[PDB]
RNA sequence: GUUCGCGAAGUAACCCUUCGUGGACAUUUGGUCAAUUUGAAACAAUACAGAGAUGAUCAGCAGUUCCCCUGCAUAAGGAUGAACCGUUUUACAAAGAGAUUUA
């Protein structure tokens, strides 16, 4: 099948983008790989201060 | 053929005889966008359908038969189609030849052409889901249908067996007195969708009863989609037929791989 | 990405037989049936002179995750529904594969935007992983109430009369009907026997089967059909007292008949479901008394 | 219209009218039956209060008998 | 159709385009039934048009003389600030009302030379230009206002509304900055954990 | 008589009981958790029984 | 589309709201095309929705500037004369209709009636010979090539 | 149906009428959509609850939220718009004593 794709001449009074509403979505995070958090070192002595 | 193909379909309701588009007034002002009544309370909103299908009477050839229409007239089922033989959709009980035409189409939408939805409605009413090939109807609200006649518990099933037998081939009919409700299972889904809209808001009166003049005053019965059958005497029949359906599909599917190779 | 969007997934049998098909694109048409979120509605017609618009009901992401077309929502390979697909794979891997779907709107949207496949959509869309499972289907084919007062009712059931030619009756009494064997299947078997096919037009026969009492009755109009129903049944069983009973023969089942000689009618098998079960239990013995 | 959610009982049961009308007055008892039945089992601890509320229940339940009696 | 889609059915439009409540309202109604400056200015604009078309109707029916008709349009266009009440939704139109009152002075002492103080004047052409130019300037304004309103009716309003700073929330935002900068410079000088 | 659910305050209110809420599945690992899933499901169906 | 309560009207109900943004444009094309005092009726060319949402007056009024100045000069003199000789001039009442009654249909209550005389000056026969044929036409000299 | 041909018949005398027969002209509408209950407006009303920081009464700004409403609005209102006011246990070790086990 070879398909001819055209556009509909819409009524300029009926709203364009009929399925379009102001809806809120939460998005999943796609993680395939873990980024290693590449710090360095194990000083660390704590003078009880701070 | 002799009952259906011989004659043409008849005008059920005259176009002046059709009901008014506004509903019965259950509010203070009419709402124009949403065609309902607004202020005050909301009452009941259910009434007995004034019109009913006489299937061996109203069936006949229509305009959709010559066009090769796939879908049945929604208001043929309600007994309300005013176009008669001039109507674009079909006017007859679905048959094996007819559902064979709907076979690629029935998966996502009903026999009336309305699109099925993802999940069922909360009260199991309406069109139905494409996720489950439901062939069983919950016949409920029988007291308001009968106009509060008592009768017995098995005569009620006798009314159910006579009415739904005209609307297609039946798998089984079960009536439960303690739950005052019936479960009708059909051979095909398309009959079940057809009989659902045919028997919504109807009455099981049979004019040999004395309340036949007051058939309109009642509430009308609810035909809705059935849930699963919870007894294991039926549960074991479900996976038995699901097994036979799977064996009938695998034979068809290895022939696809036979041709694919 | 609103400017880089996949082509729609549609079946071959959705598109039909013709070569060129004029399809209409609407960039934000309807919202998805599954994920309730908008998409590009394509719709088209098979021929030019058809009368049915075939719309795409679900978005491409919900069609990808299930590996189904957007129009008829059948699987892209094997062309079977999703519920039957995930049941066929579960017979192969011996574990349940199942695409589960949200009932909540914020989780119908959430489950679509992830890039996984669902259910059997890992098995299908891999032609290698599909074809070997078809071979694994092939080896499966190589295997190939004592307190009730029921005495008011059994007086009306015949249970004591013979199936001969000589009584000229309208109705009959069907017992030994299993909880399977649907109501249409018995009516087709009788109509196949008489050649009175499309019987529902003329209403030649009316049949009532309880499926709880394991009993039924079929009623004929025009009593001359009764002798045709008798003469077209050859196999009978004689109880060792006498009283021969014809057998109706649906596949692998056996149903016994007696000329009822009246119009039994609904409530003849019973008036309550707890009462109906004991009628099946009451015959269990008589079937064993008829055979053995 | 006219709601039945506005007015009183009305006091005498025999003076009420046709059966499709007293049906809605009857359910106009049953809701307060349902509401104050849920108000029985509450652990809210006021034993004097739930005693007078128990008497109101017995009063309304006797009315519910009377509306059924008229029908 | 707009009022009934918003759910307001206790607001009555008469056929002379006045919006009046049918009953005394709870405050949850009065918060729901605030129609903005777009709807009312659109309603006052149709009211002016209905007011002019009806005078041409009453001439056409034979009820009005042709000289009374010309005075009728000349009475309308000088007194739209009195007959309609469009001024409250855009007070900028008081410029046009001053224009239609000024032309009225210019026309009359030319017109009412030597014939008294009757109401006979009907030279409505200059005041007709002023409202025709005002309609020119508030085509694009009202297309924007009502284009936002109906797309808010058909799609809801945006979840992503971000509040710009103004005079009222200046010190409040100055706090949220000042908290965050001291958060960073101390969480960077802690030891660890 | 079944327990009534709480009424939805807004349109997209979530029945948390109805589904895995925001199912962040764990990342696919190598050590083959195949027998372990069978034993939780057998234990979890045992707990519901 | 007088009383639209059927289910078929659902798209057309949307169309009326969607045409509301265009409605100040239609008012501009209506008030600029308003008939001037000399003419009884004026036939304008309109563009309408097939669902009948809005009706735009699809014309712009072109006039000849010396012709238009004389036409209003003639009606200036006519109203200046009419105000002088009338004993009492009755200004019409505003608003012209009751707000309770709907705007009356054109084809039943207006189309059948004869219009009325327009505000045409007496006109000289000798001094104004060249212009008296066509001065009060709706479009003056419209077909004079 | 028009228009160009060709043929036959009659009136004709090459024109008119009739019906046979080639051409040419003109070429695939509409639907995302079917007409009351069962595919989804809301609000009023009954009843109950009674109102941020406080001892007490009164101005408010914000902030976070998979809550939004009105408004043309990125202005501003919506009770400071609302919700918040609860639940609360392990990166856990080092050192020093009396009962009890082990084998
Ligand atoms: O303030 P005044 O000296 O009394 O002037 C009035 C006043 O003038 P404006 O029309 O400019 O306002 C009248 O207007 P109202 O405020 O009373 O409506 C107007 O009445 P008309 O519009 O009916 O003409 C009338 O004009 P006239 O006398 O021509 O009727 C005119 O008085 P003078 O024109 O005599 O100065
Ligand atoms: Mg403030
Ligand atoms: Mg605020
Ligand atoms: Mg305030
Ligand atoms: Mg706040
Ligand atoms: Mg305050
Ligand atoms: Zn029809
Ligand atoms: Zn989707
Ligand atoms: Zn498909």
């Amino acid at each position: 099948h070879h398909i001819e794709v055209v556009s509909k001449q819409m009524d300029p009074l009926l709203p364009r983008f009929v399925g379009k509403k102001a809806r809120k979505v939460v998005a999943p995070t796609e993680n395939d790989e873990v980024v290693p958090v590449l710090h360095m070192d194990g000083g660390e002595a704590d003078p009880n201060e701070w | 053929m002799t009952s259906w193909r011989d004659k043409s379909a008849k005008v059920q309701v005259k176009e002046s005889e059709l009901p008014s588009s506004i509903p019965a007034q259950t509010g203070l002002t009419f709402n124009i966008w949403y065609n309902k009544w607004s202020q005050g309370f909301a009452g009941n909103t259910r009434f007995v359908s004034p019109f009913a299908l006489q299937p061996q009477l109203h069936s006949g050839k229509t305009r959709g038969d010559n066009d090769g229409q796939l879908f049945f007239c929604l208001f043929f089922a309600k007994g309300m189609c005013c176009l008669g033989p001039k109507c674009e959709y079909l006017h007859h009980i679905p048959d094996e030849e007819d559902i064979g035409k709907l076979a690629l189409r029935t998966e996502v939408l009903d026999c009336f052409g309305r699109e099925k939805f993802a999940d069922y409605r909360e009260d199991m009413g309406g069109i139905g889901s494409f996720r489950k090939k439901n062939k069983t109807l919950y016949v409920g609200g029988i007291d308001g249908a009968l106009n509060s006649k008592h009768l017995k518990p098995a005569q009620i099933e006798s009314r159910i067996r006579f009415v739904f037998s005209r609307l297609g081939d039946i798998d089984r009919i079960r009536y439960v007195e303690s739950k005052n409700c019936g479960f009708v299972k059909f051979k095909y889904q398309a009959n079940a969708e057809f009989a659902k809209e045919a028997m919504s808001n109807q009455t099981l009166l049979l004019p040999s009863d004395k309340e036949w003049d007051d058939r309109r005053e009642g509430t009308g019965l609810l035909v809705k989609w059935a849930n699963e059958d919870p007894d294991p005497a039926a549960q074991k029949r479900l996976q038995e037929e699901l097994k036979l359906e799977s064996l009938n599909m695998m034979v068809h599917l290895i022939n696809n791989n036979t041709n694919s190779a | 990405d609103e400017i880089n969007e996949p082509p729609p997934n549609i079946c071959e049998q959705c598109l039909g037989d013709e070569a060129n098909i004029r399809m209409t694109k609407i960039p934000q048409g309807s919202e998805c049936k599954i994920c309730t979120l908008p998409f590009t509605l394509y719709h088209f017609k098979t021929s030019k002179r058809s009368n049915n618009i075939i719309k795409t009901l679900i978005c491409v992401r919900c069609a990808t995750q299930r590996n189904i077309c957007q129009c008829c929502m059948l699987d892209s390979r094997w062309h079977i529904p999703i519920q039957l697909r995930d049941h066929l794979i579960s017979l192969v891997n011996e574990e349940n594969v199942m695409t589960e779907e949200a009932k909540n709107d914020m989780m119908k949207r959430f489950l679509s935007l992830k890039n996984v496949k669902l259910g059997g959509a890992q098995i299908t869309s891999d032609p290698s992983e599909a074809d070997n499972i078809v071979d694994k289907l092939k080896n499966i084919l190589l295997r190939a109430y004592a307190s009730v007062d029921i005495s008011h009712i059994l007086k009306k059931l015949p249970l004591n009369e013979s199936f001969l030619k000589n009584p000229s009756t309208k109705s009959f009494f069907l017992y030994n009907i299993d909880a399977s064997i649907p109501e249409w299947k018995i009516t087709d078997t009788v109509s196949q026997l008489l050649g009175i096919k499309k019987w529902k037009d003329g209403n030649s026969l009316s049949l009532i089967v309880n499926h709880k009492a394991k009993c039924g009755g079929l009623r004929f109009q025009s009593s001359e059909l009764g002798e045709r129903f008798v003469s077209k049944i050859s196999e009978t069983l004689v109880t060792p007292k006498g009283l021969k009973r014809g057998v109706l023969l649906i596949d692998r089942f056996r149903i016994f008949i007696i000329p009822w000689s009246s119009g039994f009618s609904a409530a003849s098998f019973g008036t309550n479901t707890a009462e109906n079960i004991k009628l099946s239990l009451s015959l269990n013995k008589l079937i064993q008394l008829e055979l053995g | 219209y006219k709601d039945y959610s506005r007015y009183q009982r009305p006091r005498n049961v025999s003076k009420v009218k046709s059966i499709k009308e007293a049906n809605e007055w009857k359910r106009q008892v049953s809701k307060e039956i349902k509401q104050k039945s849920t108000r029985i089992y509450d652990p809210s601890l006021n034993e004097m209060q739930i005693a007078e509320l128990n008497d109101e229940l017995n009063n309304l339940f006797k009315e519910w008998k009377r509306w059924q009696w008229h029908i | 159709l707009l009022i009934h889609r918003k759910g307001l059915t206790y607001l009555h439009l008469d056929y002379n385009f006045n919006l009046k409540p049918t009953k005394t309202l709870t405050t949850k109604e009065r918060k729901k039934s605030r129609l903005g400056n777009s709807f009312h200015l659109m309603r006052e604009l149709l009211k002016m048009m209905k007011l002019i078309v009806d005078t041409h109707v009453q001439f056409r029916l034979g009820n009005v003389d042709a000289f009374q008709l010309a005075d009728g349009i000349h009475y309308i266009l000088n007194h739209i600030g009195q007959l309609t009440g469009i001024y409250r939704y855009k007070y900028k139109v008081m410029h046009q009302i001053r224009a239609c009152k000024d032309l009225k002075h210019i026309i009359y002492y030319k017109f009412n030379k030597n014939l008294g103080k009757g109401p006979g004047c009907g030279f409505w052409q200059p005041a007709w230009r002023v409202w025709l130019n005002f309609l020119r300037g508030t085509i694009p304004l009202l297309e924007r206002y009502i284009g936002n309103l109906i797309t808010r009716q058909f799609e809801g309003r945006s979840n992503e509304i971000v509040k710009t700073t103004t005079k009222q929330r200046l010190d409040a935002y100055y706090d949220l900055e000042l908290r965050n900068s001291v958060m960073d410079d101390i969480l960077e000088m802690m030891p660890e954990s | 008589v079944a327990i009534k659910k709480p009424k939805k305050k807004y349109g997209t209110d979530i029945d948390y009981n109805e589904d895995i809420v925001y199912e962040q599945a764990p990342m696919p690992g190598i050590y083959d958790t195949s027998t372990e899933d069978r034993q939780i499901k057998k234990k979890f169906e045992q707990f519901e029984r | 589309h007088s009383d639209m309560a059927s289910k078929m009207y659902n798209t057309d109900k949307k169309a009326f709201l969607g045409a509301l943004k265009y409605l100040p444009h239609a008012i501009l094309k209506l008030l600029e095309n308003m008939p001037h005092p000399w003419e009884q009726a004026k036939e304008v060319k309109v563009l309408y929705h097939t669902s009948g949402a809005i009706t735009f007056v699809n014309e712009t009024p072109r006039v000849i500037e010396p012709v238009y100045t004389a036409q209003w000069s003639a009606t200036w003199i006519a109203m200046r004369r009419e105000k002088r000789d009338r004993t009492h001039f009755k200004r019409m009442r505003f608003p012209p209709f009751d707000d309770d009654e709907p705007p009356l249909s054109y084809e039943q209550h207006i189309e059948n009636i004869e219009p009325l005389d327009p505000i045409n000056l007496p006109l000289d026969s000798q001094d104004d010979e060249y212009v008296k044929d066509w001065l009060y036409d709706s479009r003056p000299l419209e077909e004079d090539s």
